[PDB]
RNA sequence: UGAAAGUGUGGCCUAUCGAUCCUUUAGUCCCUCGGAAUUUGAGGCUAGAGGUGCCAGAAAAGUUACCACAGGGAUAACUGGC
RNA sequence: AAACCCAUACGCGUAAUGAAAGUGAACGUAGGUUGGGGCCUCGCAAGAGGUGCACAAUCGACCGAUCCUGAUGUCUUCGGA
RNA sequence: UUGACCUCAAAUCAGGUAGGAGUACCCGCUGAACUUAAGCAUAUCAAUAAGCGGAGGAAAAGAAACCAACCGGGAUUGCCUUAGUAACGGCGAGUGAAGCGGCAAAAGCUCAAAUUUGAAAUCUGGUACCUUCGGUGCCCGAGUUGUAAUUUGGAGAGGGCAACUUUGGGGCCGUUCCUUGUCUAUGUUCCUUGGAACAGGACGUCAUAGAGGGUGAGAAUCCCGUGUGGCGAGGAGUGCGGUUCUUUGUAAAGUGCCUUCGAAGAGUCGAGUUGUUUGGGAAUGCAGCUCUAAGUGGGUGGUAAAUUCCAUCUAAAGCUAAAUAUU
């Protein structure tokens, strides 16, 4: 608020902290991003390399729902099972009763293998997966059955 | 279009309300507000639901 | 149009038993009718042809159908419209040879 | 104007924006007005539930097709199967949508069961007499909530057949990619003599 | 190239040159044209060329003695001072 | 216009990298070396040894892109270990 | 010669209607520059101000020639978000939407194109009467160059078979809404100060009323009021709640099966060019000119073109509340 501001402290002092020589003025270097290829070039090159120019290929009418592919790493993959039955399924490491994990209903589109699920069988329903993730799942004893 | 109302996190609101309730059962803090509870036998002061 | 069961490929998607809903009558909108064929056939007799149709008849007799389609794409707007109109003109030519 | 290391800001305030600033002080009062309007409408339709029965329907856009959702109307085939006409249903509290079509038997039969439940749960007073007071509720949506279908179970056996399910996606992608080339090659093969 | 060791990634050394955007060429014959395909076309990736000599790179003729404004003793036309 | 309560979504974040198609983070006690507060053991103490978070330097490993190599195989041109 | 028709006229003809004001918000046309770009011409300011026309309590939009590419959604509007994103841009400065999703609010429909043809069945006006926001009878007239019924694509129509089901309008008394009136508690007791007690102190009362104002100084208890309920008056009204009279109706509507049909908007769509505009990019919309269609057709499917498919709608005609805006 207003009373913890240095404006209250500058009262009495002539320049309000802006100097006597420099003389706070309206817009001495320009408005906005003026001078990027000119008198503000060193800044734009030191702190914003890549700002000028166009790189790649255009996409007309891009919808950000074709590219909806949220990723789940294996390291979690039991958070999708509630705490009530997680210990049950973890101690009863058995086929014929393996837990099913619909990652799509949880809101994930792809499964990835970051690290170290246990050696429990698990059925993982996923639209997409990775090579290493599926390797680890079926090495633990489970299976990835694909869906849409 | 000045900012008039302030967001406070729900859990901070509830933290503060719980603290203010707990401070009700402290005669040192109730006297310090000037509430005249010197002759009150003990607090939290509970009366019947007949009220 | 049966789906596979996966998320990429040709017929990607979930398998759901289908229903094939009833055909909407607003899909036969441009369908020809007997009344309408009669009316149009009659009007073409009494109104005759237009200058560019006469030009097409001549170009089809003499210079072939390719330049006819070029001219019809210019006089009309589209290649498919030009094709349909040149076919109309060929039918007209055959019928006028019969008459 | 460009200065020390800071993000490039795109603040769009180079028009006369101060002439167009709507501050919603009216939030609370407008809520009060909505509640009063719902109350007045309910009193005016005093037995009726203030909302039409809407169907359960599947959302588009593969991001969202995992979720089922409330729709607009009950798909003339659906109501005909429920055993009543669209005109009568519109007078009975059933939204009808003439422009959506049934391509999915699960959604179709789910909505038909929805309609049967509604018809069994409502009482329709005759046009003649009594008006047998009937204790309105204010929501048909709360009485018939949209339930997400259970697609699978919580536990099953493991059936692994050795297809690897990454090569599966790979090969589907590849055959999509190289379908047309192979069709062209087959055409050029067939047109050999 | 030399028998070879070795030398050679332009001129014995110190000068002899050039961003974005655009165009154009070469390469991979690779990616995209987003309802699905084929062929043209177009757009992309990588390396160069077309040039900005005010050479970190605006697209640019004069006059005002009819003149104007913001300013300058950072700067002339007097004295004064060295 | 306060205060109190709430569903479903949505936003940021939990995964990056490539123009893109797209692929997508453990050889190992989640590595080694050097140093490292604090703790532990012996020691009266001095000090010696063990473990060593954070942080710093460095050599490695893993994911993506680029440039290669190009197995089992095969719609013989796909696949890409 | 007489009497029509057509087209055009005159009447201080009988009846009506438009203008102007206001203009915050709304629908449109027209349309800058200062400014930013550290200069400036595209750009930006801005599809803004000023100018012009036109409405209402909201207007507009609106029941898809939509979005999509999904296991598909389903009029319009508005909010949260999508998103400072895709895209435009001396690719500089800067600009910059939309689909999905969550919510508020929800409501649907009607004409043209069909032979009533065993009966213009339709309608304005004048006049007599009546129960007058109108009705009945009569009389001129409009109208066959098409007024009613019937149908609007979701369908639907013409025949044939078979059974069932459901209905209209007035009055009265209430309720709903609007406006308005009136009635509905408790100290002005005592002492001091003071010009005045509404101040201070003592004793009390009411309180679903200690909001506020007034009164010779800070008054719940002096006055008006406040609070709680009650008793009325006048209207609008078809929203429903009961009662009463008319029986509408040899009528209308709905539903099943077979069969024959199934009309669907043109100087428009679309194309070329020009200009303007848009985020719209080989051209987003708009307009001008030129050319100018079709009916298993046409539009759309955000890279121009040819070929083959698929999906989705159904333009060139029209009405419609609410959520929304309001200096
Ligand atoms: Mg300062
Ligand atoms: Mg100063
Ligand atoms: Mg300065
Ligand atoms: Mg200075
Ligand atoms: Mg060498
Ligand atoms: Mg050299
Ligand atoms: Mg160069
Ligand atoms: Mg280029
Ligand atoms: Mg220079
Ligand atoms: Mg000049
Ligand atoms: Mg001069
Ligand atoms: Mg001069
Ligand atoms: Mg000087
Ligand atoms: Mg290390
Ligand atoms: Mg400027
Ligand atoms: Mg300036
Ligand atoms: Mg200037
Ligand atoms: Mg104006
Ligand atoms: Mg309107
Ligand atoms: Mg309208
Ligand atoms: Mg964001
Ligand atoms: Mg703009
Ligand atoms: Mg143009
Ligand atoms: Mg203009
Ligand atoms: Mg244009």
């Amino acid at each position: 608020p207003s009373r913890f501001t240095k404006t209250r402290k500058h009262r009495g002092h002539v320049s309000a902290g802006k100097g006597r020589i420099g003389k706070h003025r309206k817009h001495p270097g320009g408005r906005g991003m003026a001078g990027g290829q000119h008198h503000h070039r060193i800044n734009m090159d030191k702190y914003h390399p890549g700002y000028f120019g166009k790189v790649g290929m255009r996409y007309f009418h891009k919808q950000q729902a074709h590219f909806w592919k949220p990723v789940l790493n294996l390291d979690k993959l039991w958070t999708l099972i509630p705490e009530d039955k997680r210990d049950q399924y973890l101690k009863s490491a058995s086929k014929e009763t393996a837990p099913v994990i619909d990652t799509l209903a949880a809101g994930y589109g792809k499964i990835l293998g970051k690290g170290r699920i246990p050696n429990v069988p698990v059925i993982v329903k996923a639209r997409f997966v990775s090579k290493l993730a599926e390797e680890k799942i079926r090495a633990a004893g489970g299976v990835v059955e694909l869906i849409a | 279009w000045r900012k008039w109302n302030v967001k406070v996190n729900h859990n901070e609101k509830r933290y503060a309300t719980a603290s203010a309730i707990a401070a009700t059962a402290v005669a040192s803090l109730v006297l310090a507000r000037g509430h005249r509870v010197e002759k009150i036998p003990e607090i939290p002061l509970v009366v019947s639901t007949d009220l | 149009t049966v789906k596979t069961g996966i998320a990429i490929g040709l017929n990607k998607g979930k398998k759901v038993t289908s229903m094939t809903p009833a055909p909407k009558i607003s899909y036969k909108k441009g369908a020809a009718s007997n009344r309408t064929k009669f009316v149009r056939s009659l009007v073409r007799e009494i109104a005759g042809l237009s200058p560019y149709e006469r030009r097409l008849i001549d170009l089809i007799r003499n210079s072939g159908e390719k330049r006819a389609r070029k001219v019809a794409k210019k006089r009309l707007g589209s290649f498919t419209r030009a094709k349909a109109k040149v076919e109309e003109m060929n039918n007209i030519i055959a019928a006028s040879r019969r008459h | 104007a460009i200065s020390k290391n800071l993000p490039i800001l795109k603040n769009h305030f180079r028009k006369h924006w101060q002439e167009r600033v709507k501050v919603h002080f009216d939030q609370a009062g407008k809520k009060v007005s909505r509640r009063n309007a719902r109350a007045t409408r309910a009193a005016k339709i005093a037995p009726r539930p203030l909302d039409l029965l809407r169907p359960v329907v599947r959302a588009p856009t593969v991001k969202y097709n995992r979720k089922v959702r409330a729709g607009r109307g009950f798909t003339l085939a659906e109501v005909k199967a429920a055993g009543l006409t669209a005109a009568y249903a519109r007078t009975i509290g059933i939204a009808v949508d003439h422009r959506r079509q049934n391509r999915n038997q699960e959604i179709f039969d789910a909505n038909v069961q929805r309609l049967k439940e509604y018809q069994s749960k409502i009482i329709v007073f005759p046009r003649n007499g009594k008006a047998p007071e009937a204790e309105q509720v204010l929501s048909a949506a709360a009485t018939f909530p949209i339930a997400q279908p259970a697609t699978d179970v919580e536990a099953r056996a493991v059936q692994d057949n050795g297809e690897s399910a990454f090569r599966t996606l790979r090969l589907a992608r590849s055959e999509k990619k190289f379908r047309g080339i192979r069709e062209k090659r087959a055409r050029e093969k067939a047109e050999a003599e």
